[PDB]
């Protein structure tokens, strides 16, 4: 099968930077009456399908921005995006329709580099129909940070807790080119009774010091 | 301009038969082909293979010949992938698409729209519908002029549920979080939406859940604590 090659696997790039992404086919896609090379490259934003950007290797699609530009013939193929913006985040795959099977680039993630922003953290407690059934989920919330890495601790009455929350990280927005994240904390009722002090403490490469949003129940 | 329409999300259990239907809007196959590309977590875009219904062939790559058959049905122009033998690694994202190749006989049509996509989750879980609780905005969730809020959907099964706020009225500010699976097989997310502190005595927030596989509909007016 003609196998695609994608380089690189992610990269990140600030905004109004140029952005290269390559593929190479393991045979070439070139038809040699025409001259006409059957590639083609997509974008992928979270939630929805596929969007091709260029066909014949260098087509642009209506609709797509000048600052797209694809490049190459035969076996080496190159997308650029001049001058990115923030709405570029997305996932690139490369594909091929000289020969099936149809064949697509294993996918280059793009993310924005933007200013280091430091996260607003709200805290929510459980619902009381919630505790009306026996569980109780008091969530933290990490809203609008850049860059991704963020650490989130939860302490009861002071006690470190393990093993009994779960993480949650959206996908880059496509406007700030900021992440948000929930840190969800998962107990019984009974156990949720027993404790006063409920801790979200988040360390953050934007904030001054960890910052530690809490409440009482 | 020609649209992909695919049918719900599903879950199916381990060694069943999966279809997938793809209504193609213009009332003609034409000379497309239907192409079927799979998205499984951690293997980008693969394709499965293509159906040429005016003709009446298909071909496969090798990875799918043995467990994939397309079909059309010509009355309503859908096409259908169907899966044989299901195993926990074909739960995926499946796309339709018309997308034909060189070496077979495109028509000329090798680009043409996507579907929508199609969540086949294959698992022996039953189907459960979400309990949706409120994140209630309070003095610890409020920063100057912003303000929080939003909504725990919980114990569903499976992906996915979709959350819309006031009924997709309101957009800016919605941030709906990956779903996680939890210690008991069931998934939990969250969705919360940004607004402005002074808006929280005049405008009513309705958080809109659909799980369909489930059939269940939920709107639960979210108020301050």
């Amino acid at each position: 099968d003609i196998v695609l090659t994608q380089s690189p696997d992610s990269l990140a790039a600030s905004l109004g930077e140029r952005a290269t992404i390559s593929c190479k086919s393991s045979h070439s896609v070139l038809y040699s009456s025409n001259n006409k090379d059957f590639f083609a490259w997509y974008q992928q934003k979270p939630g929805q399908p596929p969007k091709l950007l260029i066909s014949w290797a260098s087509t642009r699609e209506s609709g797509v921005p000048v600052r797209f530009n694809g490049g190459g013939s035969g076996t080496h193929f190159t997308l650029t995006i001049s001058s990115l913006q923030a709405e570029d985040v997305a996932v690139y795959y490369c594909q091929q329709y000289f020969s099936s099977p149809i064949t697509f680039g294993q996918g280059t993630r793009l993310e924005i580099k933007r200013t280091v922003a430091a996260p607003s953290v709200f805290i929510f407690p459980p619902s009381d129909e919630q505790l009306k059934s026996g569980t109780a989920s008091v969530v933290c919330l990490l809203n609008n940070f850049y860059p991704r890495e963020a650490k989130v601790q939860w302490k009861v009455d002071n006690a470190l807790q393990s093993g009994n929350s779960q993480e949650s990280v959206t996908e880059q927005d496509s406007k700030d080119s900021t992440y948000s994240l929930s840190s969800t904390l998962t107990l019984s009722k009974a156990d949720y009774e027993k404790h006063k002090v409920y801790a979200c403490e988040v360390t953050h490469q934007g904030l001054s010091s960890p910052v530690t949003k809490s409440f009482n129940r | 301009q020609v649209q992909l329409v695919q049918s719900g999300a599903e879950v199916k259990k381990p060694g069943s038969s999966v279809k997938v239907a793809c209504k193609v809007s213009g009332g003609t196959f034409s000379s497309y082909t239907i192409s079927w590309v799979r998205q499984a977590p951690g293997q980008g875009l693969e394709w499965m293979g293509g159906i040429i219904p005016s003709f009446g062939v298909g071909h496969y790559s090798q990875k799918f010949r043995d467990r994939v058959t397309l079909t059309a049905d010509k009355s309503t122009t859908t096409a259908f992938l169907e899966l044989s033998s299901v195993r926990s690694e074909d739960t995926a994202l499946y796309y339709c698409a018309i997308l034909g190749t060189f070496n077979w006989k495109s028509g000329g049509n090798y680009f043409g729209p996507w579907g929508q996509g199609t969540l086949v989750t294959v698992s022996s879980a039953s189907t459960k519908g979400p309990s949706v609780f409120p994140l209630a905005p309070s003095s610890k969730s409020t920063s100057g002029g912003t303000a929080a809020l939003g909504c725990l959907v919980k114990d569903y099964f499976p992906e996915p549920v979709t959350v819309s706020w006031n009924s997709g009225a309101l957009t800016s500010g919605v941030h709906t979080f990956p779903a996680v699976l939890q210690s008991s097989g069931l998934y939990s997310l969250s969705s919360v939406v940004t607004v402005p502190s002074s808006s929280l005595g005049t405008q009513t927030y309705i958080c809109n859940v659909n799980h369909k596989p489930s059939n269940t509909k939920v709107d639960k007016k979210v108020e301050p604590k």
